[PDB]
């Protein structure tokens, strides 16, 4: 049934040389049958299911080599796969954990309208259900407001799986959303508050961001450059725009339109 | 089907929260405003203000 | 004229601003002052 | 006329379901059907103003969200002036006012 | 979603990826429809066996988003899969292009031919030329009378002076059509000149067409030497009408600058 596979793929052969017969292996597949959904011969699934359960592994391991542009080609054509009415598998161990762990990678994107462009397709999962997808929602629901302390709390309180790829982009996309927010209207912050916020006790981290950024490095002191001081008292630019914008109104006044 | 536009006011319900007390309070503990809010936790109400 | 397809199937607002500020936030005021008078 | 109704009646069950078409709405020509009627002219507003709704209302579509709204006849409202009259300030209440 | 085996560096996943590009080109059509323009980068690539499909399906997702010159340039260098079918509601959009951008270009190469012409990407003309077989061949000669015209290009047009139609009222009648709406003088006097010699190499010369044609077209020694043949032919009687239209018609310093070449 030209399968080839089933050996080393539960083992660890990671980065191996399975992977150049696995994509070549995947050519194969692709010389035997079209990935084109198969809209006949309902009773032929062998083409997908086994071949789509071969998809997402090397949509899985593909996280576990890092290789972030085949990812989204891989797991593309996953939800490519799930585009399909016909009657399949509903889900499987997997779905969640892959279509969730798209929307979670797709957090760390930063890419908010793809975000939530991607929740119209499971619905009373969201809350009434699959708590494994409730966790990313929740999460970056977490993250519009300033919650912080609880997301660094699910940091960790993962139940799904590793997830550890998005969780280091996460873990630094709000390294530098905190090295943005000493930067606001504060006093003199000693070396223990500021020094605690993040999830550090005394490295050089603090050296990098107070020799970063200001606040820096004093007699148990961060230093406050509230400044705001040059931006106001401009009549010139309004003298420059209320002149366009007089004129605006002089020509839809009189001239004949 | 508007559930998943919804769940997302929680956002502009915080807000609604931190500029009515921002307008009302002028000088008020961060250690009453969460508690007026039911918040739990004046640790992150320093964050999300 | 007016087909408009099925997809689906004062005296009034003052007082609907009363109930903006104050749908329901104490409503009968006759015995609290008089149990503050004691705590108070 | 057909750049009228062939774009409503391509959107309600994308609307309904989940392909990728918004952005091919925003890249599509026939945005404008010049002048449709009131009828296609007039929902087509809505049915673009739930377009932005589920890709992140910047207040930009409660202009033509109104706009749907003050151009609907006098049928009734629970055709779909309930719904407009809905979203219409679901979507102002993702913004604050 | 089959866009995204766009990256395998393997020639033969590219052309499974356009083995999909012809017929599931209305649904993710809208899918690939700016999103990625990858075409250009095979297409201008040293790996062949693609380049050549790649241009048509170009020449179908630029085509509907007003891209129509961007269409009718791949619409040219995409090669023989693309002319290979007239069977479709595509024909007709290739030649509302092709024939426009190729006659309105040569206006202006009805002006200055010489120097700054044309690169023809060699079905440019071809096409032009070949449809236009297509009109001959299609047993019209009303519209085959009229991009003959439109072609700006003269021997063609004495081409179809002999054709599958026949010469009764055509290519004699074509002219009481095209001083009607002649535009200027450029484009008349040189048809003009071109066609009434041919006339004169018909079977029977037509006397009443070559002398309006040439007091429309000052030529005052021409009508001396076919008057010379009605000299050498003697017949007054058809040395007539070319002679008294002349009188009617003529000018006194067309006929005081004539009468120099009819006395010798």
């Amino acid at each position: 049934m030209y399968e080839q596979l089933k050996g080393e793929w539960n083992r660890k052969s990671p980065n191996l040389s399975k992977c150049g017969e696995e994509l070549g292996r995947l050519k194969l597949v692709l010389l035997e049958l079209n990935f084109l959904p198969t809209t006949g011969t309902k009773l032929t699934k062998q083409q997908l299911i086994l071949a789509r359960d071969i998809l997402e592994i090397g949509a899985q391991w593909s996280i576990l080599r890092k290789d972030i542009p085949s990812f989204e080609r891989y797991m593309a054509q996953l939800k490519c796969y799930y585009f399909d009415y016909k009657e399949q598998l509903p889900e499987s161990a997997y779905m969640h954990q892959l279509l969730g762990l798209n929307l979670l990678f797709l957090l760390s994107q930063n890419r908010v309208a793809e975000f939530h462009t991607e929740l119209e397709r499971l619905p009373a999962k969201d809350i009434q259900t699959n708590v494994y997808i409730k966790h990313p929602v929740s999460l970056e629901q977490y993250l519009m407001e300033g919650s912080y302390n609880k997301v660094f709390l699910a940091k960790g309180n993962i139940p799904a799986e590793s997830y550890t790829f998005f969780i280091d982009i996460l873990l630094d996309t709000i390294r530098d959303e905190i090295a943005g927010c000493i930067e606001k209207a504060y006093e003199k912050i000693l070396f223990t508050e500021a020094t605690r916020i993040l999830f550090f006790n005394t490295p050089k981290k603090m050296t990098d961001y107070a020799k970063k950024r200001g606040w820096v490095l004093g007699p148990n002191n961060y230093y406050s450059f509230a400044s705001q001081q040059q931006k106001p008292e401009d009549t010139t630019i309004p003298s420059t725009e209320l002149a366009k914008q007089v004129i605006e109104y002089a020509r839809q006044l009189e001239m004949i339109v | 089907g508007t559930y998943t536009l919804i769940i997302r006011l929680r956002h502009n319900v915080i807000k609604t929260g931190v500029r009515m007390i921002s307008l009302s309070y002028s000088r008020i503990s961060l250690a009453d405003i969460a508690q007026k809010l039911q918040l739990d936790s004046p640790e992150d109400a320093e964050f999300i203000v | 004229m007016s087909e408009k397809k099925q997809p689906v199937d004062e005296d009034n607002w003052d007082d609907d601003n009363v109930e903006d500020d104050f749908s329901n936030q104490l409503r009968a005021e006759l015995e609290k002052h008089g149990y503050k008078m004691e705590t108070s | 006329d057909g750049q009228a109704t062939l774009l409503n009646l391509l959107l309600r069950n994308y609307l309904h379901y989940s392909l990728y078409d918004q952005a091919e709405k925003l890249v599509s020509k026939s945005v404008f059907p010049e002048q449709a009627n009131n009828n296609e002219w007039a929902r087509y507003l809505y049915y673009t103003g739930r377009i932005k709704a589920i890709q992140l209302e910047y207040s930009e579509a409660r202009r033509t969200m109104t706009n749907a709204l003050r151009k609907a006849p006098q049928h009734t409202a629970v055709g779909f002036k309930q719904t407009v009259h809905k979203l219409l300030i679901v979507v102002e209440l993702l913004l604050g006012e | 979603g089959i866009i995204s085996l766009l990256d395998e560096d393997e020639p033969q996943l590219k052309e499974f990826a356009l083995h999909k590009l012809n017929a599931v080109v209305n649904d993710f059509w809208a899918e690939i429809s700016e999103s990625v323009d990858k075409i250009e980068v095979l297409y201008e690539d040293e790996g062949f066996r693609s380049r050549q499909f790649a241009a048509l399906v170009a020449s179908k997702v630029f085509y509907h988003l007003g891209a129509f010159e961007e269409s009718l340039n791949y619409a040219l260098g995409a090669g023989d899969l693309f002319n290979v079918n007239d069977n479709s509601e595509y024909v007709e959009t290739i030649i509302a292009k092709c024939i426009d951008h190729y006659t309105k270009q040569c206006v202006e190469n009805a002006d200055l031919p010489e120097g700054e012409k044309k690169p023809i990407d060699q079905r440019l003309e071809g096409i032009v030329n070949k449809m236009f077989q297509r009109c001959l061949d299609d047993h019209k000669y009303k519209q085959a009378i009229g991009i003959a015209l439109e072609t700006r290009r003269l021997d063609v047009f004495e081409k179809t002076i002999l054709e599958s139609n026949d010469v009764p009222g055509m290519l004699a009648y074509s002219l009481k059509l095209c001083m009607s709406l002649m535009q200027n003088k450029q484009f008349r006097n040189k048809v003009l000149r071109v066609l009434v010699k041919i006339y004169m190499n018909l079977e029977k010369p037509d006397f009443i067409n070559v002398c309006q044609c040439l007091i429309f077209l000052d030529d005052p020694q021409a009508v001396s030497d076919i008057l010379e043949k009605l000299v050498k032919e003697d017949n007054l009687l058809m040395a007539y009408q070319i002679c008294f239209d002349l009188y009617e018609s003529a000018s006194q310093q067309f006929l005081s600058s004539v009468i120099q070449n009819l006395r010798t």
